[PDB]
RNA sequence: ACCGGCGGACGGCUCAGUAACACGUCGGUAACCUACCCUCGGGAGGGGGAUAACCCCGGGAAACUGGGGCUAAUCCCCCAUAGGCCUGGGGUACUGGAAGGUCCCCAGGCCGAAAGGGAGCCGUAAGGCCCGCCCGAGGAUGCGGCGGCGGCCGAUUAGGUAGUUGGUGGGGUAACGGCCCACCAAGCCGAAGAUCGGUACGGGCCGUGAGAGCGGGAGCCCGGAGAUGGACACUGAGACACGGGUCCA
């Protein structure tokens, strides 16, 4: 499972022992690893008490901003730099933060693909 | 003899509670029929409609406490009194 | 200046961060102490101690105790040992960080 | 091990505010979730048991429940589960009998009886003020209700104001402010049921609500806090308070 | 002793034959779905049904049950046995929504073992 | 008897574990969720499709299980608009000690509602009375997570801990956070006894004593944990679910 929880060791460093079992209100979900595609392929997700949530498990366009707040719904050609790891720019991994290489040119994602269901960044 | 300490008016019941004691000394606790058929004299009631629910016999006295109904029609007490105590008056077979 | 609702004076640095409760998005609500820094070397991060005595119903005489709480120190003021300093609660932050330091009362020069 | 919501109460369990025989049985009715806090409440069903006696067993309560014979707030209530709460009023047009729902000088809750006229007014704590969408305000009060009206009238309204709410149309009546030398009938705390005016508001930070202190009649000085703090006039109470 | 159950979509009736010898052979390496015609399989069905059928008539099959009673799913290549966990399709009837079962049901190939055998007629 | 509305996540039973923010108190969510319940503003259109039951036949000792005929809704499905989400820019009111949030305008995108009804009175009827549906904003019930302090024995157990401790940037979650992950640092705990072991559900309490105190947590109530041991899913508002499912022993 994921199993987003209890540290196994104390601040100090005792270890710990478990007492009860894990909560399914205690997991987590997989990574959905948002990707460059010709197409936008989405997973709606069911999760805790009824809600939903949509996941891009492959992107082809994006919302950039111009700094006056103007919008254009662009493509997406390629990945410049994902400060969150090194292995995500060269396998076109699309995560919040990353800088990114559009038609209108260099944008920084301001959007989490993974819980947005939708890629927003600005133009740099 | 019977003496009432109290009569109230359910009007939501459209009902007649009454609380009475009874003066038997020396002389067994007295049968059902009897106490009904002889407290519906002063009150000016039908005995169909009258439900009479507990006589408590008191432990060394001779004086036990009653406590009885008195409705205004025969569909309500069928439709509210549930049918255990109809049974005990007799009221339903 | 924003406030924060404790009286006392801001901090004259303003910091980028998002975890200043002067300069960011977090808030603060729960008690408020106060002790002194013992170790500063963890980045961010700051270890508030605080003595008190405590009293033994079987022997009546006092027991001083000393605590220790791990908190959040922002670059803004730049907490350093020695130094009487300000505590409140504050939104889940690390493994052990959920205090976070208010002011400084008094530096370990004074 | 329990595994999510409870759907029972056990009698010894039942809040301090009900004046109910506690070892005669073991099962109690939970309320439903509903205007009022279980700390300010009791199910209708021991209202019409205990507090008028007009049933003597649950089911015939129910019963006379199902036949919608109860006017409370001036709405029939078949729910004998229902959340009476704290300022109500009770009507039996039946019976022409009109009571308020009020708490005692030791904390648990009467049917003080009121005149039929006054059975129409309704005064309610102002909670708190939101702005909804085209721009309009919504008031919540302390019984949970929720009253709708104009951005131009947000300024005629303030939390803490009592709004004397006429719950047979819900028209708005009268909105009693909060300011010094108001008529105020506290609702919890040690000093519950009594009755004064206000000199001060104690401005209290660091998480602590608006302490406020009460003159009573008899001119003696007294404190409770601000959401306990109910007012009910401006020089004197507008409804029959004991 | 292969027992065919033949079922017809025209009428709403159907009747069971039985197949042995030679013609078993023919139903052998089948799956459910194919399709033959009536002439290699030899039963006067104009008889049995009592009505004219062109002789171009055809029997696709369908279904039926093992020996021990274990259907054939059109989703499960092979002739065999194998445990399934069966949230629904053929050869599974849940009651509570959600409800999962795992049970042994066959795969979709026809084999000598299968004594049903389930076929539609078509004209 | 059927899909279907609900419930079988409560209540009943017990004390192995667990030395723990499990728990007692007070705070604590501005970082959660929420079906049935309450209040307020709005909405409830069009169109399509499905198969049980029943009839014809079937297997296997069973458990259980096949095909054909047609059938129903508030069942399923597409659209209509709201509405949900996220971002940029620009402002103004509400809440509140506080922060920022919420309010409005503009701009960009994906996702994306409903249900009528059994009867009776009037109405030719529609419609009204009664029940029921949905969106949005609150409340309320129950629950999630954060915290200071309180509450055992051993030194013939003295050094301990590597996602170890913190920082940057993300991931997933209902939600904050090393919960995870990539990188950057060298921390953090311990003689006001860590680490390790022995021992053990915590409280309201109870037995004894003139009392200081000593000893104990079986019987009721509150909270915690479990369903031979382990481990993993589906349905769902709520579960890893005594009377639901899968494997291993």
């Amino acid at each position: 499972a994921i199993w987003q929880g209890r540290s196994l060791k104390k601040p100090s460093g005792g270890r710990i022992v478990l007492a009860r079992k894990k909560r399914k209100r205690e997991l987590g979900r997989e990574p959905s690893n948002t990707r460059v595609a010709e197409q936008d392929k989405r997973k709606i997700i069911r999760t805790y008490g009824g809600n939903r949530k949509v996941r891009l498990t492959a992107a082809a366009y994006a919302n950039v901003f111009d700094k006056s707040g103007k919008g254009r719904k662009v493509r997406i050609i390629r990945v410049i730099e994902n400060p969150a790891n090194r292995q995500f720019a060269r396998r076109n991994i699309i995560t919040k933060g990353a800088i990114i290489e559009t038609e209108i040119g260099k944008a920084k994602v301001t959007s989490r693909p993974g819980q947005d269901g939708v890629v927003n960044a600005i133009l740099l | 003899e019977i003496r009432i300490k109290e009569i109230k008016e359910n009007k939501l019941i459209g009902r007649k509670e009454i609380y009475f004691e009874i003066y038997h000394p020396g002389e067994p606790t007295p049968s059902r029929k009897d106490v009904k058929g002889k407290l519906v004299a002063m009150l000016d009631l039908n005995p169909e409609t009258t439900v009479i629910q507990y006589i408590r016999s008191y432990f060394g006295s001779y004086i036990s406490k009653g406590y009885a109904k008195a409705y205004d029609s025969k569909e309500r007490m069928l439709y509210i009194e549930p049918e255990y105590i109809l049974i005990r008056d007799g009221l339903i077979e | 200046m924003r406030d924060i609702g404790l009286r006392v004076q801001p901090p004259a640095e303003k910091c980028d961060d998002p975890k200043c409760p002067w300069h960011g998005n977090l808030k603060i609500h729960g008690r408020v102490f106060e002790g002194i820094v013992v170790s500063d070397k963890p980045r961010k991060t700051v270890t508030v101690e605080r003595q008190y005595y405590f009293y033994l119903n079987k022997y009546e005489r006092y027991e001083l105790r000393r605590s220790k709480i791990h908190a959040h120190n922002p670059p803004c003021i730049n907490a350093k040992v020695g130094d009487k300093v300000l505590i409140a609660e504050t939104r889940p932050l690390s493994k052990t960080k959920h205090f976070v330091v208010v002011a400084v009362l008094e530096r370990a020069e004074e | 091990a329990r595994k999510g919501p409870k759907r029972h109460l056990k009698r010894l369990a039942a809040p301090t505010s009900w004046y109910i025989e506690r070892k005669a049985y073991k099962w109690a009715v939970r309320p439903r979730p509903g205007p009022h806090n279980m700390r300010t409440s009791i199910p209708l069903l021991y209202i019409v048991r205990d507090y008028l006696g007009y049933a003597k067993t649950a089911r015939e309560a129910r019963k006379i429940l199902n036949e919608g014979k109860f006017l409370v707030d001036g709405r029939v209530r078949k729910d004998y589960k229902f959340p009476v709460g704290i300022m109500d009023v009770v009507s039996i047009p039946e019976t022409g009998e009109h009571y308020r729902v009020l708490p005692n000088r030791i904390g648990k809750l009467i049917l003080h009886p009121i005149s039929e006229d006054e059975a129409f007014i309704k005064p309610l704590r102002i909670r708190n003020k939101r702005m909804i969408k085209g721009a309009r305000v919504q008031l919540n009060f302390h019984d949970g209700t929720n009253h709708i009206v104009s951005i131009a009238e947000k300024d005629n309204y303030f939390t803490s104001y009592t709004v004397l709410m006429k719950v047979p149309e819900r028209e708005i009546l009268e909105v009693l402010p909060f300011e010094k030398g108001a008529y105020v009938f506290v609702t919890q705390g040690k000093n519950v049921a009594r009755k004064g005016r206000i000199v001060e508001i104690k401005r209290f930070p660091m998480g602590w609500p608006d302490v406020v202190t009460i003159e009573d009649e008899e001119g003696e000085l007294f404190d409770t806090l601000k959401e306990y703090a109910f007012v009910v006039g401006t020089d004197k109470p507008k409804i029959s308070l004991p | 002793t292969f027992k065919l159950v033949i079922s017809d979509p025209k009428s709403g009736i159907a009747k069971q034959v039985e197949i042995t010898g030679a013609e078993t052979e023919k139903l052998i390496g089948k799956r459910i779905g194919d399709q033959i015609p009536a002439k290699e399989l030899n039963i006067n069905l104009n008889e049995l049904f009592g009505k004219e059928f062109p002789e171009d008539v055809k029997l696709e099959i369908r279904g039926g049950t093992d020996k021990d009673g274990f259907p054939m799913r059109p989703d499960i290549h092979g002739p065999r046995r194998v445990r399934v966990l069966l949230s629904k399709g053929p050869g599974f009837r849940p009651k509570e929504k959600g409800e999962r079962r795992k049970k042994t049901v066959r795969g979709n190939t026809i084999s000598p073992e299968i004594v049903q055998v389930n076929v539609k007629l078509v004209y």
